[PDB]
């Protein structure tokens, strides 16, 4: 999940991309690294199957 | 219902794990671009490449002046390429030239 | 009741929450901008290909090229600023559109704002890639790419 | 880790302690090929990094 | 990136150390809110005279809108008058349109009022705008940046929050607060201690 | 007969239906812009639809 945000954000800074899909990249990437860090914690835990 | 066991994917083998003498080998130095050193032991029969995907992950290029010119690839497609491709310059000039009366007409009346 | 003030105090103060689900808050951002009919469509389009093109011309005038008239360069790029702006806001206005699109396709692989975001991709692909000329309303063209 | 002991010094590390602990540069959101079940390059589990 | 354990976990220790509350950083480092990294001081200091002559200018711009439509709907009322008093009608529904017209400027002046409050309090925020401040509501952000875009930085986020860390001096800071517990009472003593 | 009942009606501050209606949903909703047919509506879902 987090490689890739982190690379969908990587393209979308390279092709240029309005602020409101790059300010969402970034907080999905912020959330992204927070479930990894602890999973659970702030909001809704992030589930599988 | 079986078993459980299971394994990685890759083989444990066990030999002597000598020290005293080894294939002999090189140490080559690549370079990124922002001045990061890093040093690579390569063996001594070996073609050593002009460029390595460092420790730090962007690509370096050796230390030694050679620069054996990679001939770097085309941009892929531009919007420009996908826009030149289905219309043509009289066309897109003919615009260009009614946005600019236009600004003009906006501007001084 | 439109008016008064306390109706709509209640909504400004409804508005500024805190929303931690992340796909209310996009989904609060999105709702912003408004949505836009086919003359508008034409409009946006050509002023971003006269962009496109007046960037392409001012490139190829910069190198060994031209002392610009200073009224010239100056509003070729207005024009190159304009078309940038005309292609943000139709991504903007179409982001509801791939929101719509993309929210059938949940419930299985992959989260939501994922599927959101690639939708979003798929959108500056089709507004890279949208012809006017064809006489089209823009839905149409871009649910494919989407 | 010889069986040599005095402390034990935690501390907050830093992204020039993070990125001089790394050995490469993981940039693909891959594991292993599908087919010969072996690791892919520059995922999750290459040989390399 | 923020670290979470930083952040999240009570007491809240980005919280204590830039002197901001939970409740508003979550709405800095999630994208919800702006926050201002770094303000001019001296430019602010002179081209405040300036800028509140711009903001006469603007406002008086403004009074010759709203005195525009003072006079179009005044001539627009003696054309009620004209034509409600100049043939034959009934009494109320004669003014009905004289209710019309001055209903019409009531809304009027309150749309005027509302956007000379916006510009308002806009001014008031460009006067007293300080590091370690949110601006909330968009707008208001997005009309302050393009009309006063020299004198301040702000962005939104995580690299905002490290452009905090970048400018501040932790010494100075300690021995603030060093100087409140040494005098202090209360409420701001116990948080002192708490920030110390 | 309610004597909590009458002192909750004299502690009500608020007069109209539509009045208690919109914080109503303001209360369930936080984080919605509110309208009329909206709240006329929802308080019917939770308990009747």
């Amino acid at each position: 999940r987090v490689i890739n945000r982190n690379n969908r954000l990587k393209r979308l800074i390279d092709l240029g991309a309005p602020e409101i899909i790059v300010n969402n990249e970034k907080r999905m990437l912020q959330e992204s690294v927070d479930a990894l860090f602890d999973n659970g914690r702030r909001g809704r835990p992030v589930t599988g199957p | 219902d079986r078993v459980l066991r299971g394994s990685r994917l890759g083989a444990v083998s066990y030999e002597t794990d000598r020290n005293h003498d080894l294939a002999p080998r090189q140490i080559a130095r690549y370079r990124t671009d922002n001045g990061e050193e890093f040093e690579v032991p390569f063996a001594d029969d070996a073609e050593i490449p002009g460029t390595w995907l460092c420790r730090n992950g962007m690509e370096g290029t050796l230390i030694e002046g050679d620069l054996p010119e990679p001939k770097k690839v085309k941009p892929p497609r531009t919007h420009w390429d996908m826009l030149l491709e289905r219309r043509s310059i009289e066309e897109l000039e003919e615009l260009l030239k009614e946005r600019l009366e236009l600004i003009r007409s906006r501007r001084r009346g | 009741e439109d008016e008064s003030e306390a109706l709509r105090q209640a909504r400004k103060d409804a508005e500024l929450t805190a929303s931690a689900d992340s796909v209310r808050a996009y989904l609060k951002q999105i709702g912003k901008v408004a949505l836009l009919n086919a003359e508008e469509e034409v409009e946006l389009a050509k002023r971003i290909e006269a962009g496109l093109y007046a960037t392409q011309l001012m490139t190829e005038l910069s190198e060994r090229g031209e002392k610009l008239p200073a009224a010239q360069r100056r509003d070729m790029m207005w024009i190159c600023r304009d078309g940038d702006r005309a292609k943000n806001h139709l991504l903007e206005a179409n982001l509801r559109l791939v929101v719509s699109l993309a929210k059938r396709y949940t419930g299985r692989g992959m989260a939501f704002l994922d599927l959101i975001q690639e939708g979003n991709l798929g959108l500056i692909r089709a507004v890279e890639k949208f012809d006017y000329t064809k006489g089209y309303k823009f839905s149409t063209y871009a649910t494919w790419w989407i | 880790d010889v069986n040599f002991f005095d402390e034990l010094r935690i501390g907050l590390a830093t992204a020039e302690d993070i990125r001089q602990w790394s050995y490469g540069e993981v940039k693909k959101p891959e594991t292993i090929n599908y087919r010969t079940l072996k690791p892919e390059k520059d995922g999750l589990f290459c040989e390399k990094i | 990136v923020t670290h979470i354990w930083y952040f999240k976990g009570v007491p809240s220790r980005l919280g204590y150390l830039l002197d901001l509350a939970p409740k508003d950083l979550e709405k800095i480092i999630y994208f919800a809110a702006y926050v201002i990294t770094s303000v001019d001081e001296e430019m602010r200091h002179n081209e405040l005279s300036t800028l509140e002559a711009e903001m006469a200018v603007e406002r008086k711009a403004v009074e010759d809108q709203r005195d525009g439509e003072l006079e179009a709907r005044a001539q627009k009322l003696e054309a009620d008058l004209a034509e409600l008093e100049a043939e034959g009608a009934k009494a109320d529904a004669r003014r009905k349109v004289r209710d019309g017209g001055e209903r019409e400027m009531r809304q009027i002046r309150d749309r005027a009022q509302r956007e000379l409050d916006r510009l308002e309090d806009i001014w008031s925020t460009f006067t007293k705008l300080a590091p370690k401040q949110l601006i909330v509501d968009e707008n208001l952000y997005r009309e302050l940046v393009d009309r006063y875009g020299e004198y301040f930085t702000g962005a939104m986020g995580a690299e905002s929050i490290q452009k905090l860390i970048e400018n501040f001096d932790i010494d100075a800071e300690a021995e603030s607060l060093r100087d409140v517990i040494r005098n202090g009472k209360g409420q701001k003593k116990l948080r002192a201690l708490k920030r110390l | 007969f309610s004597e909590i009942m009458r002192s909750t009606l004299e502690k009500d501050n608020t007069v109209g239906t539509d009045e208690a209606l919109l914080d109503i949903y303001r209360k369930l909703r936080p984080g919605e812009p509110p309208t009329k047919e909206s709240a006329q509506t929802l308080l019917e879902n939770l308990f009747f639809k």
